[PDB]
Parts: C-alpha cells; structure tokens; sequence
RNA sequence: GAGAAUGUCGGGGAGCCGAGGUUGUGAAUUGCUUUCAAAAAUUUUGAAAAGCAAUUCACAAUAAGGAUUAUUCCGUUGUGAAAACAUUCAAGGCGGGGCAACUCGCCUU
DNA sequence: AGACAAAACGACGCGTCGTTTTGTCTCGGCTCCCCGACATTCTC
C-alpha cells in the first residue's frame, strides 16, 4: 500500500529493492525454494531502512527447522562501514576503483592544461587521481559515479559472519580465544586473505562490465475514475448515492507548463524572425534595469523617460532605480518627460522573442502564452530519409498527449519530409556509440559487450529543438561542475556533451543505436525464440 | 535533509485544492445567477446570455458579459448613469475631481445600499462583489 | 462605518488609493456579513419582490428540488439567510478522519458478502478520553 | 550489399506449425528485419480473417507487434500502377504479385523471398526471386 | 468546406450498368474530385479481377486512368494500423472497412460515402458515413 | 531535367514523379508551349 | 525481543478557507511612435486612427479538458498493458445530537 | 543566330551549429488521522 513509510524516498527505495530481488530471483534460480542461502545488507536518517528491509527479507532465508527465530533471520548480516572500507583497502578494490577512474581525471588535466588533477607517487610508481584544494569542497573520489554502488555490494557480500563478529568485538580480552579467526581470516595481523585466489582480477572484469539501469517516468496520460454524489431514482425514491462519470477522461501526468503567463505584442521597431513571436510580461522596475534592458521595456515613452532619469543618476540604475529612486522619478515625472504629465511607473511589461504556445482555446485562454514545464521534454525523434541522413525533432507534451489520447504511438513514425523514423530517445535511456570505422546498421548481437563496447554507452539527459545531450552512463557527478567566471567543467557549460568525451568528439546523435536493458542491466534484442514467441502467444 | 515540502504528491494536493475552492466560487456564483434570474433582477442585455436551462447559470460558450457594460451596435455603454451622476456629485462636494472611473459606482452604492433605495440591479451587483470578496473566517470559532 | 463606506471615504479623500491588495486586504467575515445584512434589511422595506414568498418558494424549490427534507427546513426563513447563511457564506465542515481511526489487534467481525466469500470487518480503535480506556489505563497503573 | 523484400507466404509458414521446417526457415528469415510492403500486410490482415477466422482485435495486435518490431514497413510508392502495368506487358503473373514486385522494385529491393512466383527468374534485371524454404 | 472521401462502392455502382440510377449516382459523386484511399483502389482491383474476371491489363488501365484523371490518390497514413485498432475498441465493423475508414480519418476526411456502412453515423466526432444513393 | 525523365519513360513511368522528396503531392506539369489559368487575388480557385 | 501505559521530538497524508500575482475584456486620465490629416516657418502646431503603454476600478480565466445539478467533482501520486487499477465501498438492528438535512456510538453475521 | 541555361551579382535578410547565459509563482490561518525515534514502568 501507498504512503505505508516514513516518506516517499525510503518507500521508492524498499519497492524497487524487492523487484530487483525478485527479477534476480527469477533470472538465476527460477524462483525455486532457498535459492539464497544467505543475504547480507547495508546502507552506508536512512537508518529507517536498516530494520524493515530485514525483517521484510528475513522471509526468504529463514530456516522453518526452529533453530533460526526472532524478528530477523540469523542468515541476515548486516555490516558497517569499517568492514567495507577496510576490505576495500585491504583487497585491492580501491586499486582496481582508481585505475578505473583516473581517465576522467587525465580528460580533466588535458581540458585544463595542468598537471594537478593527477599526483604520481613512488610507493605505486603511478598516478593517482586528484583534485585542487580550491576545487575540493565535497569532491569525493567514490560519489561521482554510478557503479560503486554495486562495488559495494560485492564487498558486503563475500564479508562472512565472522569477519563483522571479529570488526565489530575486537576486543577480546585474550589474544588466543581470538587468534584462531585471527589465523583463518588474515595473513600473517597484517593482511586479509582473499576470498579467492582471482577476486580482484575477478572483481576489475565485472566492474568495467557493467552498465547502469535508470528508472524511467514516461507516464503522460493515465485513467482517472471520479465518483459524485447525485441523487437516483430507484424504487420510486430518490436517493443519494455516487455515481461514476461517464464517457472517456484522462489524467495528465507531466504538468503541462510553466506558471508565468505571457501576452503577444507586436513591434514595428523589432525585427521578428520567421517561426518565433514576441511575448511581454508585467515586471516590476528595479535596480537590475540597464540600458539594454531597459530598452527591452515595451513602451516607448517609458523608455524615453527611463532612460533620461538613468542619464540625469550618471547611468547607475542601483542609484537610480532604488525604492528611493523611483519615489523621486515619480514624484517629479515632468523633468524627465520633457515637462509633459505622464502617470507614476512602477511595473512595466518587458517583450521577449522566442517560442510560446496557447495554454488553450476557449475563452480569452486563446490570449495566454507559456513556456514548456521543467522536464516535459520526453520525446527526441530520430529520422532516416532515403539517402541516409538523420534528421532529429523534439516533440512537445502536448502533441504526445493527443497523439497518446487517439491510442497512436507517441511519436509520429515518419516526419513531414516523409523520412522514416529510427526510433525516439527518453531521459535515462541508453544508447550505442559505434567507433568511426564500425558499421552498425544491423549489428544485433549484443552478447559479445566488452569494456570497450560497454564503454560507448550513452545515456540521454535533456533535449531542446533538434539538440540531444549524452552523459556516460558510468557518471555520476563531475569532477567540477561549471561555473561563468572560470569557464571550465566536466563537460562545459550544461554539465553534458551534445558529443563524445572522447578525442574524436562526434556527434552522438548521427550514429547512435537505442538500447534497451532489463533492471539486472541485461541487454535485450531480438532473437528466434522471440520471433517465434511473438505470434505464438498469439498461438 | 532539511525537509522543505519534498512530495509530488503535496504538490498535486497544493493544486487540487487550488481548483477545487476555483470550483466552489464558482458554484456560489452559479447559483447566484439562478436565483437572481428568478427573482428578476438581472438586466435583459446580461440574463439574455446565461444558460439557465442545460447548463444551469452558466454564461453561454464563447462570451464574457460584464453585469455593467451594455454592448450596443459594437459599442460600450454603462447603464447606472445616475448614481454615476450621484458618485461625482459627492466628489465634487468633496472637490477632488469631475473626471472618475465609471466602475467606482459599486462603493457608492455600497455606501448608499445602507440607508437608502436601489434599484435592484445594483443590488444584484453588491452580491456578486460579495460573492467575489468573502473574507477570513475560523470554522471552529471558539471565541477567547 | 461598514467596510464599503470606510473604502468610499478612503476613495473620496485620496482619489489614487490602491484599494485591492493595498488598502483592505483581508478582514474577519463578520464585516462582509454585517454589511450585506444591513444593505438587505435596509433594502427589503422597498423592493416588493423580497416579501413574495411565492418567489421565496420558486428560489427554494429551483435550489432544492431534489431534497425536501431542505426545502421544509428553508420554507420557515426568509431571502436574508438564503443570501448569506445559504450561498455566498457558506462554509463547509471538515471531512470525517474516524474512516481513517486504526483498529485494535483482538475483536474481529466476519461477514459474507454477495459474491459468496467470508471476509473480516475490522473494529475500531477506542478513543483515550473513554471514560471506559481511563478505568483501563488506570487499574493497569495500580497493578502497575 | 542487399535490400531483401518479402511476401505473404513467408509469414503464413511463420505462424503455421503442421509445417516445423518451413515455420523455422521462416522465422529466421524474419531476423534479418526484412523489409516488407503494405500489400503484404494486407493480404495477412485478408488471409487470418479468412483462413484463420482470427478475430480482429489479435489480428491488429499482432501485425501492430509485427510491424513494430520483427518487420519493416516500406513506403507505398505513387509510381506502383504505372511500373505494375510496365511488368504485365513481359511477365506473367497474378496481378497481386505485380503489385507486390512493382512495390518492391520501386523502394530498391534486389532479392524477394516465397515459394511460388517462378524461383530464380530475375524481374527487368533489377530484382529476383529467391525460394528460401528449398 | 469539407473533404469528401469515397469507398470501393460507389466506383463499383458507377461501373455498372444494370441499375441506370445508382450509376448515375454514383458518377456525379466522382465529378467533384472525391479524395480516395489507396486501399479503395486494392479493393477495386480485386473486385474486378474476381467477380468480373477482366484482364488484367484493362483494368490497370482503367485504374491508371481513374487516378490520373478521377479521383485523387490519398498517401497510405503510418499510423492507420494503431488508429484502426483504436477504433475497434469502440466500433463493430469489417475490419476492412475499419482501415477505409481510420485512413479515411487520418487524412482530415469529413464525409465518407459508402452502403454497407450504417449512413448518418459518426466515427469518433471527426467523419460521417453517408449514403448518397438515397 | 532530361536524363532522369529519360529512364522514368523507359520504365514506363509517368515523365514526372508524382510526389516530390517532401512527399508533398504533385499538382502537376509544365511545358513550354503550355496555357496556365492564372485567377486574380481575390478568387479561390481550389476546384472550380 | 514482544505487549501495554505515560511524556518528548519529528515525518507523511487528507481536509475547510483567505490575500495577491498574471493574462484578457470594458472604462477614466495621461503619454511614446507611425500614418492620415490641415495650419504655419526640411521644421513647429492642430483633428482622427492604429501599435505599445502607465495609475485606478469592475469583470473573465488561472494547469489544456470532461462530468453532474449534488449547496458533488475528476485532472501534476504510485502500479503497470488489462489504457486496467489503488487511493470512497456490505447487511441489519439498538441508540445519542440537533429546525432537519446530516453527524456520532453500541450490538450480530 | 537567336534565344535558352545558368552563372554572377548586389542586395538585404536570415541562419550558422557551438557555446554560453538567463529564467524559473507567493504567502497566511486552521483541523485531524497515521506512522517513526528517543525517555520510564510492568508482564512473558
Ligand atoms: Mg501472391
Ligand atoms: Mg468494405
């Protein structure tokens, strides 16, 4: 049941939790009997999660013979961080963690032309990654991607119980009681022993193989059911009861645009591209007002007499323009209009030229402009013509609400050049980059993904007009954002390349192939047995 | 962290409330216009243009009457010219101008609805201005 | 003075008075209420159409054709409470949370319903301020 | 290099079973996303209502699923009865199968795939036919 | 003022003779330039080719002709097939039919001319099918 | 011009394609020697 | 470890209302620009229209849309292919509360 | 040879992908249900 937790984040978390268990259930045990012979958890405020879901999970790993009794099972070992990241130093997943990452950081050095974002050292003989202390504010090495997630997981996993009873009571009042785990777990107390003799070339095959799936909201139209008190005739009486609408009604689920709402103008003194309109909102007049916009004020006579109150204030609107300021424009209007009466001015409607669309069509709702809604940008079609070229579009909400409404995919299949479409491209989805000398038209065989294949995987992040902006699926946080003063980042200005990382720098769009993985991030692609079974559930 | 409004679903319930108090003026103000056509109060020029049969006090599609301004030959025109009349004799009395706002009759009449005679349709547009301005009220009440 | 006076002096002695938002912005309901009283009574003595209960009961019967159980109710007032206390004042209660009371552990109820199956009722939570929770709360104190 | 059209027949044996080894050829030829016309698709929607009394709502599930996934649509050519016409002056055959070679020609197909239709005759030297199934 | 669509009807009531006034009919409907659906060219061809038996190069003359000169070709819609499952959700006709008239729609038709079809009634508040023989 | 007119007539096709690479249908053809109605600015002419 | 009882600190959900803001209509006043449009010495003054406005008032809408005439609503939440749900949900009786609608308890399947 | 095909041509506007930069609805009251964490006491 919904809102049965703490708050949404912790319920979300628990939920996708349990369908991942039960999709790697079905995936490598087919669902039979104790399949898991043991599970160990940990979280790493969140602590709500710690508790519920082992006594939640304590339901498939207890044992019925009586011996395991209690809120949890005894299976079930949770851990603390101690144990991970002493493991983790001790084993060589912190090695193998860097070796994988520094690429980022050597990108970094190059993008910067220094040599700081990389220290060698002589007790490695390598470089390690690293960042300036004016660039250190949270920067945290493990954060900025995605997979150390499952980094450690894999180290919760393979710590038995008796490497968390000998982290977590260490004391032991006695060397010899303890120098038996002492013997068993660690080489000789300097060192672990490995769980096995290949973990960690293990463990660097599995990490630089894998790829990140993302949970996606694509829900734009939903049903709605609505009951209404009413009264009914029945049995020659009438009663109050509800009833249910009838006919068709949808729920939208995306909110449809933004809050401000704008007016069109039209201005002989402005030049208006084809395709785009002017729009003017009310603003108030303030301090932020200078030349250029002030002569983005709609009015012309207000512009007259602004701009001859910021001349007679020496052109400095901070002293022009406070409360003070504009009291003394509007008390003495005449000597900055010429000496001709106008009415005090404290609001003024600024005209912007772009895209705006009609909230509606009845009423005077014809006459309201608005911008589209954060993150309502779903859709990004991609074309082929004939010859061979791409072409790209960016489908408004609106259309794939009406599209979606008349049952019809929600991207039109041809554009109006008659180009049939590739496909269309969602946030978090995952796509295919192929080399420059690769030729990937019908490539398929998507079993054979190794580092380098896995590593031209691209996750879409945000798309306007024709342009599609990439994010490898691997990242998580930049090394640095990007900020106006210094003009440096990551992946320049927006934080996401319209290209590659990589030297070659292409385009994203004109080669990528869609993707599609399953929540264990398995590829998914047409196969026989598929075919077969398209049409023989049909069967 | 911190803990400011992080829902959607608080925000949906933020909206849905919105539209529904949007709803109950609405209501308020429909049955007001049912009233009122019954009772005879509305001008011809504005009842003329309510739905009171299929969609009951609702303004037929496509039209946005005003209950003051009668739209003759594409022309506009205000129908209380006497207590307009009456309002800038008062300004004048005061001496402040003989050049207002024709719309600055509903206070007049307002003041005048007190102690004096209305003509009913006035009296239809003091409703609606209170049906448009209600005020703070506590259900419970409990006076300290 | 009312409310609506008050704002016609206010407009009267400063003609560029920003009234909406600026000068009365928001006020307890008993103004509003007081006011469109006085202006009803005050105009019922002139207008004809306020004392024909005829027209009072087309009003009613037009508003409250369904439920005669409200029409008997409304048949004994009169237009000044069918004005505020029914259309334009009027304030609904809060919706009923006992829907959304727990349930105890123990005392269970076992129906079946019309599609042949046995399901369970659930029995709700008793309030604290029982007089009957506080015989219990207390012994379990003395034992205690 | 190679655009490979196909026919109704080549779908028929897909979905029949009495059939074991012309439904598996067949649904291998379907991996190769074969490029189907809109003809084709018709005379499918015609011979599961007919033949297989199928009703509607599977039916337009199943060529929606189709032409989604395993198969791709190709254009309906304006040119097709003026070049079907161009065909029957040479060739002899059933008008349909004029249609769907005059579609198949008209969008760049080089190899088309059934059983009948004369096995290994090219058409106007820009197009064969090629029995899969043998 | 209104797009006007055809079905194979009222081609087949023209090309007839034994009913003079349905053929009139039927031949003033084509004067005004009626748009038409490629599958009501498909099925014409079929109709002629099996109940009339005719040859198969007149009868693509007489299509190239109608095309050419008659009626006016509408492009075949991509999403006729999603458009006429939509519709069959809410309507009980030959699936046929269902695809004449999701085409029909998914062109901008506003009137549909046809018999078998229940005249006077409207497909999703955006055609009407009506009966001109009457 | 002439070359792909040229095998658009050797296969028996129309001298014209009858839709363009927009897609957007063919009104129709020119020649030299042709007469075009040409209606004044306020007439529509859609099927007169 | 569980149950119950008493206090402390938080979070979530639902509900009854209020005031602005914005876009548009109408009006009062005053402006900038252009054109008509006359007078006067390319320039200045005057009548009209349009475009953009500013101060104040009344009004329309306030997610596009769809119900319904109950003093009722559904539309920014979750699940997932069923475009299907969840977030209201039985029958009685024995009672308390009001001008009553309606609201609040107890008992048996 | 003369008259068609097409390249210049002087125009402005446009548009150029690449990139960065700019903008983005707001506060007020109150009621009433549920859960969580940490405090104390008693019992199994
Ligand atoms: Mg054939
Ligand atoms: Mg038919």
């Amino acid at each position: 049941k919904q809102h049965s937790l703490r708050n949404p984040i912790v319920e979300q978390v628990i939920t996708e939790t349990l369908r991942v268990v039960k999709d790697i259930w079905l995936k490598y045990g087919n669902g039979t009997k104790d399949f898991f012979n043991e599970i160990h958890i940990e979280l790493g405020d969140t602590r709500y999660i710690s508790k519920y879901i082992s006594g939640i999970l304590s339901n498939i790993v207890r044992v019925e013979d009586g011996s395991d009794e209690g809120v949890n099972s005894k299976n079930i070992v949770p851990g603390n961080g101690k144990i991970t990241t002493q493991l983790k130093q001790d084993w060589g997943l912190n090695d193998v963690w860097n070796d994988l990452i520094l690429p980022r950081f050597e990108r970094m050095n190059q993008l910067t032309n220094s040599k700081d974002f990389t220290a060698w050292n002589e007790n490695h003989q390598k470089f390690l990654p690293t960042v300036p202390i004016e660039f250190s504010k949270g920067f945290s090495k493990k954060r900025i991607d995605h997979r150390h997630h499952a980094l450690d997981a894999l180290v919760i996993a393979c710590a038995t119980t008796d490497h968390v009873n000998l982290l977590n009571n260490q004391s032991a009042k006695s060397d010899t009681k303890r120098y038996d785990l002492k013997k068993k777990l660690m080489k000789f107390p300097k060192q672990f022993l490995k769980p096995w003799e290949k973990f960690t070339v293990d463990a660097k095959h599995n990490l630089e193989s894998i790829i990140v799936s993302f949970k996606q909201n694509l829900r734009v139209i939903n049903k709605a059911t609505n009951y209404y008190e009413k009264y009914v005739e029945k049995d020659g009486t009438k009663n109050k009861e509800r009833v249910e609408q009838a006919g068709t009604n949808w729920a939208i689920r995306k909110p449809m645009h933004k809050d401000t709402v704008s007016g069109k103008v039209d201005l002989p003194w402005v030049k208006v591209p084809k395709g785009k309109i002017l729009t003017a909102t009310r603003k108030s007049l303030d301090s932020s007002f200078d030349l250029k916009s002030i002569g983005s004020i709609t009015d012309t006579g207000i512009q007259k007499i602004l701009k001859n109150y910021l001349a007679f204030k020496d052109g400095n609107p901070e002293l022009a323009f406070s409360p003070e300021g504009i009291d003394d424009l509007n008390k003495n209007i005449e000597k900055y209009n010429d000496g001709k009466p106008h009415q005090p001015i404290n609001k003024v409607r600024v005209f912007e030229l772009g895209s705006k669309f009609q909230v509606g069509q009845t009423g005077n709702k014809k006459g309201k402009y608005v911008e589209a809604a954060k993150g309502t940008n779903l859709f990004f079609a991609v074309y082929e013509d004939e010859k061979g070229k791409r072409s790209y579009e960016t489908i408004p909400l609106n259309e794939v609400i009406e599209r979606q409404k008349q049952g019809l995919t929600s991207v039109p299949l041809e554009n109006e050049k008659g180009s049939r479409l590739l496909f269309d491209l969602s946030p978090n989805d995952l796509v295919y980059v192929p080399e420059i000398d690769e030729n990937i038209d019908s490539n398929f065989v998507f079993s054979n993904l190794n580092k380098e294949k896995i590593s031209r995987i691209y996750k879409v992040e945000k798309t306007s007009g024709t342009e599609c902006y990439f994010v490898r699926q691997d990242i998580a946080y930049l090394i640095k954002q990007y900020d106006a003063k210094t003009k440096i980042g990551e992946l320049e200005s927006q934080n996401k390349l319209q290209v590659t990382m990589t030297d070659d720098r292409i385009r994203i769009t004109d080669t990528c192939v869609k993707i599609n993985c399953d929540r264990l991030g398995n590829i998914n692609f047409i196969t026989k047995e598929k075919i077969k079974q398209i049409f023989n559930e049909f069967r | 962290g911190k803990g400011n409004s992080v829902s959607q679903t608080a925000e949906r319930t933020k909206y849905r409330s919105v539209r529904r108090l949007r709803e109950r003026f609405l209501l308020r103000r429909e049955r007001l216009h049912r009233v009122l056509y019954i009772l005879n109060f509305l001008p011809e020029h504005y009842a003329s243009q309510i739905d009171f049969e299929k969609r009951l006090g609702k303004f037929k599609v496509e039209t946005e009457p005003k209950l003051v301004w009668k739209n003759t030959d594409g022309q506009f025109s205000f129908l209380f010219q006497n207590s307009f009349n009456e309002m800038l004799e008062d300004f004048k009395a005061a001496g402040q101008e003989l050049k207002i706002p024709y719309d600055w009759t509903i206070y007049h009449l307002r003041k005048k609805a007190i102690s004096q005679k209305i003509e009913k349709e006035e009296l239809a547009w003091i409703l609606l201005n209170f049906n448009h301005k209600r005020g703070y009220y506590q259900l419970r009440g409990e006076d300290f | 003075k009312t409310v609506g006076t008050y704002i016609y002096e206010t407009l009267l002695q400063n003609p560029k008075q920003k009234i909406k938002g600026k000068l009365v912005r928001t006020i307890e309901r008993k103004f509003y209420k007081e006011e469109l009283r006085q202006i009803l009574e005050k105009q019922k003595e002139f207008h004809q159409e306020l004392q024909s209960d005829d027209l009072y009961n087309d009003c009613i019967r037009e508003l409250y054709r369904n439920n005669e159980v409200h029409q008997l109710t409304l048949r004994k007032k009169d237009f000044v409470h069918l004005f505020m206390e029914d259309i334009i004042f009027y304030q609904r209660p809060l919706r009923s949370q006992k829907s959304s009371v727990s349930n105890c552990t123990l005392e269970f109820r076992k129906y079946k319903g019309e599609n042949g199956a046995e399901h369970t009722q659930y029995l709700k939570a008793i309030p604290k301020s029982n007089p009957y929770y506080q015989e219990f709360r207390l012994w379990q104190w003395i034992f205690n | 290099l190679d655009k490979i059209a196909i026919d109704t027949n080549i779908l028929l044996y897909a979905y029949d079973n009495r059939d074991l080894d012309k439904q598996d050829r067949a649904v291998e030829i379907l991996l190769k996303k074969p490029f189907v016309t809109q003809l084709v698709v018709f005379e499918f929607i015609k011979v599961l209502e007919r033949r297989f009394k199928m009703d509607k709502k599977e039916i337009t599930k199943l060529t929606i699923k189709l032409l989604k996934e395993v198969i791709i649509p190709l254009s309906l050519h304006r040119d097709i009865y003026n070049y079907s016409q161009f065909l029957l002056q040479r060739y002899n055959f059933g008008l349909s199968d004029i249609l769907v070679l005059s579609d198949s020609i008209l969008n760049n197909c080089t190899i088309l795939l059934s059983e009948d239709m004369c096995n290994g005759m090219i058409v106007d030297k820009k197009l064969k036919i090629v029995n899969p199934f043998l």
